[PDB]
């Protein structure tokens, strides 16, 4: 009973860490697209 | 001109303040001069406000309050406080704050004193409060070099001792009437050897010293029992029971000052059976000096406590004789009289 | 690229040319040295009056000797020469004021340096003024949230208070004041940042951080960089103060940051020595205390009667305020220096930053024993006032206890209880930069500590516990956080609501 | 069976937390679009 | 005049130096300013000559070197070294050494900077190196009393901060081109609180502080991790792995510095089991920060080492995690990368 709780708790931490890792990709890809469009408009 | 040598008063009537440390080691007297020495942020204004509450309100004579180089916010809070307390009809208020030119800050102390001298010379008993007398000296330093005067030690004006003597000798009780005065004295960089604080001690009867090291430990009022003193602390003026209690407290705290550095390097277990017991009493005495004031409720959160002279003496004799050795150290921190310490130990 | 528009803009200056004759008072330049100009003949010049030189260069009259006038140049002086005419304008130093300055970067005289166009302000005001007197003020009893729990819980700042930020070089003094400006974007408090003697790239980085965090539209930035005249660096704090006072006098609230008053004092010492005024305690002028006291006494809270009188009845039933956050740098922790000694004795409190705590990873680095607020509980909301009572003095006693009991054998329960609690509050006071907390977030963190919920939590897990607890209350208790954030109110219903949520959190996550 | 139920709830709360993190990241990335006017 | 506020550049691109302590706690950036602070004979010229060697590996543009008040022999050694190495056709050299009168030493800095500003304004990326920026200020002190100016604190010119700002603000990157600049800063009598060094810190992006106490133990470069810092040491610039490794190293070295007096009187054996392990790791970290240089080969004989940022982070992270608790303390001294410490321990 204790072993499966420790296993589930270890997987719970991994699920939340993968979500944090994913959030940074979502935010930095938006920054690079928005800055690139800003340069597209600035050159024109 | 100051009153002549033949006009000087000689009274020794003890004045109760309701503050444990002050009533124990720094007993004041009616018609005498008191100085609250301390650096920045240690309690000079707060202790002056508690003393005004415990003396000025209850008194039936006239008062003068002089704000010299003070914060304009403190002056507003005090005015609304005297007005809301219905005390304002007894007080003359003179204000010269930090936003004002050097000529104003150099003369506001003489204006407040001139009003107090008119009341004294009428045969009245008067109270004179000065939030910062250091600001009179500083205004002289700021202007001294522009007046064509060569500087002295630590950059002060050459006239430091005479400019201070010409002012301080007028603040006195005479055969005509009396002036009881409380002055707050700023100590530059917490150094009591600085020429300005050092020249001020000789002008006062009671010297109360506030310590930054005590304030840095959450203990309030942050008064140092070893450096503080009063002309009234004599068995022939008060009594042997009071004097023995005061010297007893001082002896215990003086011995603890050398052991503090020992415990920090070699640990508590290496001290003698008498030293271990004495250190515990010293740490308890150090906490029983603390007391929550009515004017400090906004900072402390807890309510204010007034303690009497007999209550103060009995509480310190109990800790010295060992009647409270079983109580924990935290029970004496912020608790008015000795009874409340016995009650705090149960919480 | 609009033609005709540029012409009519030029016609507007030609149409309004002062074609009439003027009676003026004049002098001649005698010597030009280190930003100081000496003149003969200015009989009616007033002290601190603006002097007009050839090519639109301006100076200020500081020494009115019997036979000569000593002036300081408000810009580059190397173009001036002996024999040039010096003229007299019957006006004291004035700068533009109003909401048109919000989101702009300007010099010490109010000229735009951001290249974002002209500032269409409709009001100028004098740089040097006297603060409102004793009878016109009101007690400080409204909060100014910095967003940091260590500051907002132990060293609170109120609307109209003056709080000093002091420490050594490179330990977060600018980070604390800039985060306090960022937290006001939704508070309704206008902001002013004054940069004195900083390099222009450091100023540009602070402006980029204000813009990236959305705080620039609510801030006025006044710049007097390291290459500018010592007169502009000396005047910049007073110009910024005047721009902040516009809101105070009209029944509004403002916040001002002086990033380095120690650099303003060094600029004032230079001018004073070049004017040949006799030196003091560290070659500093005799009136270096009055330099800072005249500036800092303007930051205040004014009564409804003062605002009603200033606005001629246009604004009623509202108080106005200017809160100040001056910064001071010390050398190797030495507070005995003349300038640090003066400023600590003027402000309504101080926040001491310690390099040993900063190196030890306590990054807000606030020494709770030395730091203090003279307004205290009056500057806090009901919930933070109750949950933070005694924390500052309890931490001050924990630091002493941790050093005294370091090498002694196992002590009593009273000693273990105090030590174990102080270690948890010490780890809790740690926060990251550019991450402010609302009243509800700080409240949950304070409640979980003072009500004993952290007693089962490991010291190395306090940060993770706080972050998870906040994230859980944000998803499952959003209506309670919104109720606490309305005014920071507290009662048995909110107390029980927080208790039930923390118990359910620890028992299930 | 109690250990099976608790392990299911521990992973369920983790998946609920992961969903919250990605939605907040979508709102941050959507707000980061201020660059359409700034610069 | 300095470039305007609207002409400023917001660059954060990391510059690898190949020197472990610098790349760990003092990360440099392209187009930024670096300062090397130190007393007499501690490593300013040796550490600058090693940086000149390492940055020229990736940089393809021009360089400008301004010799302000230093040894004439060192200018001759540097000129022939570059002439024999064929590097000379991409460097502009300006000199005003110690043998020169005050006017030369006062204006040489401006002459070298004027050449760097021409290349920056042409749209190029250039390096500007200054033999000692303190000599520009000192040449100003020798002449100040002759210019009729009243002296300021410790005899310095009243214009100290303005003379420094007028030069320092021109040494910057703009929207046209970039200037990466490195300057040696002499520290009078080892006092970092002296007005000249104290006024220089605010003009730099990265500050490298050298110590005589560290140089005395044998560690070279003699950098102090606790006093040295950089604007690039931010999680948003260098990533969390580098940032946490650097913060971990500083925490261990700070805690070891607090125990120095206790260890000096009572020795290491009285410390707790936790403090003993931390002190052992602090001693290894302190030795692993050392590195043999390709310009220092003449002093000892040992070959120089270039260590990448990846290898630097991996070594210190392993020592912090405890992956090397079994290897002897002398295995970390003078070895470049972490794998060489494992091979040195075999002897
Ligand atoms: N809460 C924090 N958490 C982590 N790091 C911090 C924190 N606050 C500040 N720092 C970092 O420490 C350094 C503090 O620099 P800052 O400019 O704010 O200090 P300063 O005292 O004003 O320095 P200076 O004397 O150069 O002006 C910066 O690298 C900053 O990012
Ligand atoms: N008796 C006291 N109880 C609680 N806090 C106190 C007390 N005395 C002083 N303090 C704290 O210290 C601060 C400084 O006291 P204050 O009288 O203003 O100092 P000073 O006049 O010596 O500069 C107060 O604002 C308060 O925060
Ligand atoms: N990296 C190093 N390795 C070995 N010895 C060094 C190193 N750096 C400096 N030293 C020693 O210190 C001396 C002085 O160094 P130098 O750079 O000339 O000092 P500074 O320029 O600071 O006066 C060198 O000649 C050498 O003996
Ligand atoms: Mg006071
Ligand atoms: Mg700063
Ligand atoms: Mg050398």
């Amino acid at each position: 009973a204790g072993q499966q709780l420790r296993e589930a708790k270890a997987q719970a931490a991994e699920i939340v860490e993968q979500a944090k890792k994913r959030a940074n990709q979502i935010v930095d890809e938006a920054r690079d697209q928005a800055r690139t469009e800003g340069e597209r408009l600035k050159a024109q | 001109e100051a009153p002549s040598y033949a006009d000087q008063a000689g009274g020794n009537e003890l004045l109760e303040t309701g503050i444990k440390v002050i009533d124990l080691v720094c007993p004041f007297a009616k018609g005498g001069k008191v100085g609250l020495f301390g650096g920045a942020g240690v309690g000079k204004t707060v202790n002056m406000m508690e003393l005004i509450r415990n003396i000025a309100i209850e008194h039936s004579g006239y008062s003068v309050f002089a704000g010299v180089g003070e914060r304009t916010r403190e002056g507003n809070d005090f005015y609304h406080e005297m007005k809301d307390s219905n005390v304002l009809d007894k007080v003359a208020l003179v204000y010269g704050q930090m936003n004002e030119p050097p000529g104003n800050r150099l003369r506001v102390a003489l204006t407040g004193l001139t009003m107090a001298e008119k009341f004294r010379d009428e045969g009245r008993d008067v109270l004179l409060f000065i939030d910062n007398i250091y600001r009179y000296t500083l205004a002289g330093t700021e202007v001294s070099a522009l007046l064509g005067r060569m500087p002295s030690a630590v950059g002060y004006q050459p006239t430091l001792a005479e400019e201070m003597g010409v002012l301080q000798e007028r603040i006195t009780s005479t055969k005509k009437g009396s002036i009881t005065s409380i002055q707050a004295v700023y100590v530059p960089a917490d150094d009591l050897t600085d020429p300005s604080p050092a020249t001020t001690f000789a002008h006062l009867d009671a010297t109360v010293v506030l310590s930054r090291d005590i304030a840095s430990l959450g203990i309030y009022p942050a008064v140092d029992p070893l450096d503080s003193t009063s002309r009234q602390l004599d068995p022939l003026v008060i009594g042997q029971d009071h004097y023995d209690t005061a010297r007893g407290v001082q002896y215990v705290l003086q011995r603890y000052k050398e052991l503090k550095d020992i415990i920090a390097i070699l640990g508590m277990d290496e001290l003698s059976e008498a030293d271990k017991l004495l250190v515990a009493r010293a740490r308890k005495i150090q906490r029983f000096l603390s007391q929550p004031f009515f004017v400090a409720e906004v900072f402390t959160g807890s309510p204010g406590k007034y303690v009497s002279l007999k209550d103060t003496i009995a509480g310190f004799k109990g800790i010295l004789n060992g009647d409270y050795d079983h109580l924990p150290e935290q029970a004496f921190y912020m608790v008015g009289g000795i009874e409340e310490a016995v009650e705090k130990a149960k919480k | 690229l609009n033609p005709s528009e540029i012409s009519e803009i030029i016609k507007g200056r030609i149409e309004k040319l002062d074609v009439a004759s003027q009676a003026r008072n004049e002098g001649t330049i005698v010597s030009v040295s280190d930003g100081i100009v000496r003149i003969y003949g200015l009989a009616d010049v007033m002290y601190g009056e603006m002097i007009e030189f050839p090519g639109g260069v301006y100076g200020m009259a500081l020494n009115l000797e019997q036979d000569s006038v000593g002036a300081v140049v408000l810009g580059e002086y190397q173009g001036l020469a002996e024999g040039m005419n010096a003229k007299c304008t019957g006006r004291i130093l004035e700068v533009p004021v109003g909401p048109e300055l919000l989101g702009r970067v300007v010099d010490a005289l109010g000229n735009p340096i951001d290249g974002k166009g002209p500032i269409d302000a409709k009001a100028t005001d004098a740089v040097e003024k006297v603060a409102p007197g004793v009878i016109w003020r009101k007690s400080v009893d409204q909060p100014v949230q910095t967003g940091y729990k260590s500051v907002d819980a132990m060293i609170p700042v109120g609307r109209g208070q003056r709080e000093l930020i002091i420490g050594d070089r490179q330990i977060g003094k600018t980070a604390l004041a800039v985060d306090a400006i960022i937290n006001q974007k939704d508070s309704g408090i206008k902001c002013v940042y004054v940069a004195i003697g900083q390099k222009q790239s450091t100023i540009a980085n602070v402006v980029r951080k204000l813009e990236e965090n959305g705080a620039l539209a609510n801030t006025i930035v006044v710049a007097a960089s390291a290459s500018e005249s010592a007169a502009l660096q000396y005047l910049a704090p007073y110009s910024g103060c005047t721009m902040g006072e516009y809101f105070r006098d009209r029944g509004e609230d403002a916040l001002i940051v002086y990033d380095d008053l120690s650099k303003q004092a060094v600029a004032y010492r230079q001018i004073s020595l070049l004017l040949r005024r006799p030196p003091g305690r560290e070659a500093y002028p005799g009136d270096v205390f009055y330099l800072h006291s005249r500036l800092l006494e303007r930051a205040s809270r004014v009564s409804e009667e003062y605002v009603e009188k200033f606005t001629n009845g246009a604004v009623t039933g509202k108080t106005g305020s200017l809160t100040a956050l001056p910064i001071i740098e010390t050398q190797a922790g030495d507070v005995s220096a003349f300038v640090p000694t003066n400023v600590i004795s003027i402000t309504d409190g101080q926040i001491f930053l310690e390099s040993a705590m900063f190196n030890s990873g306590i990054r807000p680095a606030v020494n709770a024993g030395i730091s203090v607020s003279r307004v205290g509980g009056a500057a806090q909301t009901k919930i933070i006032k109750k949950l933070s009572g005694g924390i500052r003095t309890a931490l001050a006693q924990y630091r002493e206890l941790a050093a005294f009991a370091q090498f002694a054998s196992d002590l009593d329960e009273a000693t273990r209880k105090q030590l174990e609690h102080g270690q948890r509050v010490t780890e809790l006071m740690k926060q990251k930069q550019y991450a402010p907390m609302s009243i509800a977030e700080m409240s949950l963190s304070l409640y979980a500590a003072e009500r004993g919920f952290l007693q089962d939590v490991e010291i190395a897990k306090v940060g993770s516990f706080e972050q998870a607890l906040i994230s859980y209350f944000q998803r499952e208790h959003a209506a309670l956080l919104a109720k606490i954030n309305e005014k920071g109110d507290f009662n048995d219903e909110i107390d029980a609501g927080i208790k039930a949520g923390i118990e359910k959190f620890k028992a299930t996550q």
